[PDB]
């Protein structure tokens, strides 16, 4: 019972961005939401006076509808306000706990509240929308965890103490927990944690594996009868691949090529050439040594669609600097489309990359914007949203990363 | 003192109130002013000020005569407000009603009062003659026309007005657009004149003179460029001028009606008509016309001749979309819930970049409508589309790009969408193999095409006033020409890679259109890459060749 003064950054104004068409299913979800949530005094309605707009959206999450608020523009805005642990990659379990809920206890300074306008829409403008703002502490606004911090330290400071080994690390509206446990311990003490925070009256309506995650290595082919093409293809992913690692030839392997060959052509693979192959072999599997993590610098994260379910990506701050790559994969399950695997793909290496540096990346999506704007919610079950792009030149990388 | 409250209003931070100054005006004029103002200040709409408000605004009079004020400056420096109705109804997402009455407000705005610790900047100045006398000083109580909080506080004010009444009604319908209201129920047209009649008792109450004359308006309804009758709407007729010369404004505002036309017109076009507006130097620059937009404009001439109507929204029925292909890039579509009632109608046509394919466009078309459906019936359509499932699933299988398909049907209305040409996934057998390469000097513009075979072929044309790339195109578009109906090319050009890879069926390049013919005419064709300048086979002696 106590407000925290929250100020924008100076000489900025707060948020103005537009609300997206929704759906009639999906605005009737967001009305028997918010009239709830004005009920119990969260939100309240306000008037032409206050020209700031933030977007929501209806999501799922599971049967029952869920509200998730755009706060990108605004968390851009606060900013400023006033720690991520390197050791949580290290733990073999990492379990993810939604912890929002509880951010809604705490009143908002009541001159920041403006900023946190929302608008429910209206289909084909017949209306104007129904606008709200905050009362309380919002979930996906940077400053709730920040105000919540020290509420949050008080209640896990038993827990941690009986348990010193484990790592914890708060983003948002979730909790990053992990252990080298095994897993029957490593879910017990979860459950632990799960009756401490619900003891404590905070509700907590995910478990990843850092230990398994690496730096893919580059793969080339093993024939039993080469040809000119495939000595073509091998001798253009070296090539690119040479950009990366010094120690990559291609002489001997180009030899075989020597005259103008038809591409069908059988070349047999002779031994000097095998062995500059197999030597290109090793030097892929070391990394580069130069590759660091400078915090000041944005994350990036490229993807590339390679078919059959199968979406590559690279995340780094500068061109060639890699520094995480993977491969995603989903069992298709009757419902598999290309936007789903992407969406979820998203989140998996923004989960990912959370964990390991305590931000989020920029991604360029190999997707039109607007079949993203339109189709994006339909499986997005994170409660946070990255920034993104639009990918419209065609990577002929494809086959390189694959 | 008013029933209605207020809302709070701010200056802009750190900025003070208006301290235009009040231009001469004709003794004329004055008296309208002192007329208008005292039977305005005997309704309460203004207040006679004392001396120390030290602020002003112009004011004009003009023809009955009506007072005019001029708030730009008070405008600049109030807070903005959230943005009132943007956009508006499309007639095609109105649901049938029985009866509907429309009520225009009268003096809406000055019914409704004003903040307080505001009125200070509001304050004006009627002249006195030669200045021979100071003059009189008034401020507005109620919301002053022309300011920039007007428009949105007097929705806000109007709906919360509007609560009571609707609550007590939940049957009518009551939409709100500018200071007019349109009500509509499905009583019997008695009922429903009694329920109007007790809405405009419950808004004169509040101080809201409504239509007296009965209802002022009779369908059809002029409303927005539309014409809604109790069964159809349409758009208001469209004229579309005849002109020796064409200046870039009469273009603009030429693919603007038929913009507006598109909605409810099928078969419009603009496509040749906006390039001409590509330079768009300036309003005045007269545009000669092409003989591709002469046409354009003759053929949508020739479909505005004959009317057509829309009709409006059931939520009982399903919602359908049809796409049919027009050529030369451009495709239309209809949405309609029974087979010929068409709630609307549209076009599409960009390109999206230098060149395309048919798929593609389709894939873009149906993402235009899925966006549109969204915005006007809250739902996304069934679509009918001329595409075989065959043809759609290899595209977005083997394209690049992430796409999502919603479900649809095929129907057989020619002509039909289709992959003119498929590149091979593997080189080809007894196909000869060119080893393609182009050049051109930067500064000298000229340059070459080359190839060279594993037959022993080798050949090169000469080339002027062309770059680096598109050399890497000709040299291309060379092997396609001296080959057979199989081939197998390589390149070391990843520019003309993409563009080939992209598998485009039109383009704005002559060049990459001939390319197109050729890949079409062929049976079997395999593109393949090569690091240049690295001693690769053939690539190497078609560098040396065109280096020469
Ligand atoms: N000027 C005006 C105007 C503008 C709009 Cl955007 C709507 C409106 O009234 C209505 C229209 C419809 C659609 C169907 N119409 C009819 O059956 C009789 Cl024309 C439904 C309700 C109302 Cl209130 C009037």
């Amino acid at each position: 019972i106590e407000t925290v003064p929250v100020k924008l950054k100076p000489g900025m104004d707060g948020p103005k961005v537009k609300q997206w068409p929704l759906t009639e299913e999906k605005i009737k979800a967001l009305v028997e939401i918010c009239t709830e949530m004005e009920k119990e005094g969260k939100i309240s309605k306000i008037g032409p006076e206050n020209p700031y707009n933030t977007p929501v959206f209806a999501i799922k999450k599971s049967t029952k509808w869920r509200k998730l608020v755009d706060f990108r523009e605004l968390n851009k805005r606060t900013q400023d306000f006033w720690p991520h642990p390197a050791g949580l990659k290290k733990k073999k379990s990492v379990t993810v706990l939604d912890v929002g809920d509880a951010y809604f206890s705490v009143p908002l300074d009541e001159d920041f509240r403006k900023y946190t306008a929302f608008t429910i829409p209206s289909i084909n403008n017949e209306t104007p929308g129904i606008r709200y703002q905050y009362n309380v502490l919002p979930q996906g606004w940077k400053g709730s965890p920040a105000i919540f911090q020290s509420s949050m330290t008080k209640i896990l400071e038993p827990f941690k103490k009986q348990n010193p080994d484990i790592v914890i690390y708060q983003y948002m509206d979730d909790l990053y927990v992990g252990s080298d446990l095994e897993i029957g311990q490593h879910r017990t003490k979860i459950e632990e944690l799960r009756q401490h925070l619900l003891r404590w009256g905070l509700t907590t309506p995910y478990e990843l594996h850092p230990d398994k995650w690496t730096v893919q290595p580059i793969v080339l082919p093993e024939k039993d009868s080469w040809t000119v093409n495939d000595i073509q293809k091998l001798v253009g992913k070296l090539n690119w691949a040479s950009q990366i690692y010094p120690g990559i030839k291609v002489r001997q392997l180009s030899k075989l090529l020597r005259g103008t060959k038809a591409l069908t052509e059988v070349i047999p693979l002779t031994e000097e050439a095998e062995l500059e192959l197999a030597e290109n072999r090793e030097i892929l599997k070391e990394p580069v040594h130069g590759v660091y993590y400078d915090p000041s610098k944005d994350l990036i994260a490229e993807i590339q669609k390679q078919g059959q379910g199968q979406w590559t990506y690279q995340i780094y701050q500068e061109p060639f600097k890699n520094l995480k790559t993977g491969k995603y994969a989903r069992m298709r399950g009757a419902h598999t489309n290309d936007v789903k695997q992407l969406t979820e793909a998203v989140q998996k290496i923004t989960t990912e990359s959370i964990v390991i540096w305590g931000k989020t990346p920029k991604f360029k999506l190999p997707i039109q914007k607007e079949t993203w704007e339109t189709w994006w919610t339909e499986y997005w079950q994170a409660t946070w949203i990255p920034e993104w792009e639009f990918v419209n030149t065609p990577p002929l990388v494809k086959l390189w990363y694959q | 003192i008013s029933p209605i409250e207020t809302v709070p209003v701010k200056l802009k931070p750190g900025m003070d109130g208006p301290k235009v100054k009040q231009w001469p005006l004709t003794e004329e004029k004055i008296k309208a002013l002192v007329e208008i103002c005292t039977e305005m200040e005997k309704e309460g709409k203004i207040s006679k000020i004392g001396p120390e408000n030290p602020y002003n605004t112009p004011v004009f009079a003009i023809k009955k005569w009506r007072k005019l004020v001029d708030f730009r400056e008070l405008n600049k420096r109030t807070q903005d407000f959230w943005e009132v109705q943007l956009g508006i109804p499309h007639p095609a997402g109105l649901k049938k009603k029985k009866s509907v009455t429309v009520l225009d407000v009268g003096d809406a705005y000055f019914s409704v009062p004003l903040d307080e610790d505001f009125r200070k900047y509001t304050a004006f100045t009627i002249p006195s003659i030669n200045n021979e006398t100071p003059g009189i000083r008034y401020q507005y109580n109620v919301l002053p026309q022309g300011w920039k909080g007007s428009p949105a506080i007097f929705q806000s004010s109007m709906t919360k007005i509007l609560e009571p009444f609707a609550a007590q009604n939940p049957d009518i319908v009551i939409y709100q657009y500018m200071d007019d209201l349109y009500v509509g129920s499905d009583l019997e047209i008695g009922q429903h004149r009694t329920k109007i009649e007790e809405l405009r008792q419950h808004l004169l109450r509040w101080g809201l003179t409504t239509p007296d004359k009965k209802h002022q308006k009779e369908p059809p309804f002029l409303w927005m460029g539309y014409e809604l009758h109790p069964d159809k709407w349409t758009v208001q007729p469209i004229v579309l001028p005849e002109k020796d010369s064409w200046t870039v404004n009469d273009i603009q505002k030429l693919v603007g009606k038929l913009n507006w036309a598109s909605q409810i017109y099928p078969g419009i076009k603009v496509r040749q008509l906006s390039k001409l507006l590509r330079g768009t130097k300036a309003l005045t620059e007269v545009i000669p016309l092409t003989e591709e937009a002469e046409l354009e404009l003759a053929e949508n001439r020739e479909i505005l001749k004959e009317p057509v109507h829309g009709v409006y929204y059931d939520p009982s029925k399903d919602l359908i979309a049809e796409i049919q292909k027009q050529g030369q890039g451009q495709w239309t579509y209809q949405i309609y819930q029974e087979p010929f009632k068409n709630l609307k109608t549209g076009k599409y046509a960009r390109m999206r970049g230098a060149h395309t394919n048919d798929v593609k466009q389709l894939t873009e078309a149906v993402q235009k409508i899925t966006t549109e459906s969204i915005v006007i019936w809250g739902k996304t359509p069934k679509f009918k589309l001329p595409i075989q499932k065959e043809t759609w699933e290899t595209w977005w299988t083997e394209y690049w790009q992430a796409t999502w398909i919603p479900e649809w049907e095929f129907v057989n209305t020619p002509p039909l969408v289709k992959l003119w040409y498929q590149l091979e996934k593997e080189p080809i057998v007894g196909a000869e193999t060119f080893y393609v390469d182009g050049a051109a000097n930067r500064e000298t513009k000229l340059g070459k095409a080359g190839y060279v075979t594993n037959k022993g072929r080798q050949k090169v044309v000469p080339l002027t006033n062309t770059t680096n790339q598109k050399t890497e195109l000709q040299a291309i578009y060379l092997a396609l020409q001296d080959s057979g109906l199989e081939v197998n090319i390589v390149t070391d050009s990843q520019y003309a890679l993409g563009i080939i890879q992209a598998q485009p069926d039109k383009s704005e390049s002559e060049l990459v259109n001939q390319i197109i013919e050729q890949l079409i005419k062929k049976e079997k064709v395999y593109l393949a890459w090569v690091p240049a300048h690295k001693g690769i086979g053939g690539n190497e002696q078609v560098d040396k060749l065109v280096s020469a």
